[PDB]
């Protein structure tokens, strides 16, 4: 369809 | 039900709860709403090294696809978890995986400006040139910061400085297969290999050469790594560059060969080495000067000439170039030996595959070669000829008085060597010429005892 | 440019 962002996130 | 509990534990990094919840039955379970992600997908994307470790031990699939076509490696790359990236690569996730739009993990990290992930991927053989379904590569979609990495031009000053300062781990921190043949912005415009070779970083050279460094790469003034190494007299690194296909008579813009550079700076031992790899001291430069001209010592001038004829003869002998042999011929040069192998020109002639090798052998003996000269492992030319079944030259060696029962390092004759190789006509002829079969080697073997059935047949008639 | 000594050193 159209591209989505992947699961997850940046650390700290 | 309790699948949702696991997937939440994977995001938070509750190792204890993942341990409690996960098993073979659900370790590769898809989140059947939303993204269709694996537990590893979530954990990787969230930078949970310990959860990832344990998931992988429980048989977590590192090539598992979500709905979009992604791989846990895609997820970790988007969010800059270079620790987790390195760990998934080690379990075999390929850094050129394609999602449904043909984005690779390198697209995903270049878009998000993740420099540590970009370099780790490139080191593990990621491809900057793979294009997505819109025809755009990783470099095309790159962040302005990550664009510098995918052109091989990132902390390039620091990379080059590491090479010339001999700093192994700080090089391997930055070294991608792209920034390996970069050039400096200014000065000599050298490559990493140029500097490492010039400053005698023997270990840095091994690493550069391994990772695809160009042995032919030219600097601003025409030079190549081998020029630098030879000028400053680094035998270690000179030999290593030659081993990897360096051109021994490579020419810069002024037509200086490496032997010019070495000879002018009285590098007696590098000159010696280069000559044996086919260096030509008679090659003139722009200023009409040979390597022999530029040699300061009178010992180096005569040694450059002596060693050059020597090798030039050995080479002619082994390609049985009869005309070439007749030219390069004084008594001093006939019995010239090869520094390493101790091979006279006669050893090279009798081992030639080329068709005039009988005549070269004949001529070399007429011109006064030592028919019983030993090579580094005590083999005469008769041994060399006999182990190859070059039987034609054995007539010539015999006529000029070769000892048929000359022993080698292991007490073996020529006949022992022929018998061992199964050379039946060689055995026959060696006996006709006079090889005693009953000679026992240092190991207790007659020629007969080393040979096959067919050899034994021949040797048991004496 | 004009000709240099090459990059590198003896010791």
């Amino acid at each position: 369809g159209y591209r989505q962002s992947p699961d997850g996130a940046c650390s700290v | 039900g309790a699948l949702r509990e696991l997937l939440e534990a994977c995001r938070n990094g509750d190792v204890s709860r993942v341990k409690r919840l996960v098993d073979a039955a659900n370790v590769n379970a898809k989140d059947m709403a939303g993204r269709k992600s694996s537990p590893l997908h979530f954990a990787a994307g969230f930078g949970r090294k310990d959860v990832v470790e344990h998931l992988l031990q429980m048989g977590a699939n590192v090539h598992a696809r979500d709905d979009g076509g992604l791989i846990p490696l895609h997820n970790a790359c988007s969010f800059g978890h270079a620790e987790v990236v390195s760990l998934l690569l080690c379990q075999g996730a390929d850094p050129n995986a394609r999602d449904n739009w043909n984005y690779t993990p390198l697209h995903e990290a270049a878009i998000k400006g993740k420099i540590d992930v970009c370099i780790v991927l490139l080191q593990h053989g990621a491809d900057p040139n793979i294009r997505n379904t819109d025809g755009k590569s990783a470099l095309d979609l790159a962040d302005p910061s990550a664009k510098a990495v995918l052109t091989g031009e990132y902390k390039k000053d620091e990379l080059l400085e590491a090479a010339r300062s001999g700093n192994e781990e700080k090089l391997m921190a930055l070294l991608t297969p792209l920034n390996v043949n970069c050039h400096a912005s200014d000065g000599r415009k050298s490559t990493p290999l140029h500097l490492a070779a010039g400053y005698n970083r023997v270990r840095i050279v091994q690493l550069l050469l391994q990772h695809g460094a160009d042995v032919h790469a030219k600097d601003k003034g025409g030079l190549v790594p081998l020029h630098n190494a030879c000028s400053y007299g680094h035998y270690e690194v000179t030999e290593l560059l030659l081993k990897h296909g360096a051109c021994v008579n490579a020419m810069d813009l002024w037509q200086f060969t490496p032997l010019h550079e070495a000879a002018s700076k009285n590098r007696v031992e590098v000159c010696s080495l280069l000559l044996s790899h086919g260096a030509d001291p008679t090659l003139v430069n722009c200023h009409g000067k040979s390597a022999v001209d530029m040699a300061p010592t009178p010992e180096l001038r005569e040694r450059l000439t002596y060693e050059f004829k020597g090798h030039s003869l050995l080479q002619a002998a082994r390609e049985a170039d009869l005309a070439k042999v007749k030219k390069t011929l004084a008594l001093e040069i006939i019995n010239f030996k090869q520094p390493q192998s101790h091979e006279t020109a006669l050893h090279c002639a009798v081992a030639s595959l080329h068709p005039k090798r009988k005549q070269v052998t004949e001529l070399l003996l007429r011109k006064g070669a030592n028919v019983n000269e030993k090579n580094k492992d005590f083999m005469t030319p008769l041994h060399v000829a006999a182990e190859r079944a070059h039987n034609d030259v054995m007539e010539v060696l015999h006529k000029h008085g070769a000892k048929m029962n000359a022993l080698d390092t292991l007490g073996q004759t020529a006949l022992h060597r022929a018998a061992l190789a199964g050379h039946l006509q060689t055995c026959r002829l060696l006996l006709s010429y006079g090889s005693d079969p009953s000679i026992i080697s240092l190991q207790g073997f007659t020629a007969a005892q080393m040979g096959n059935e067919a050899v034994q047949q021949i040797l048991s008639e004496s």
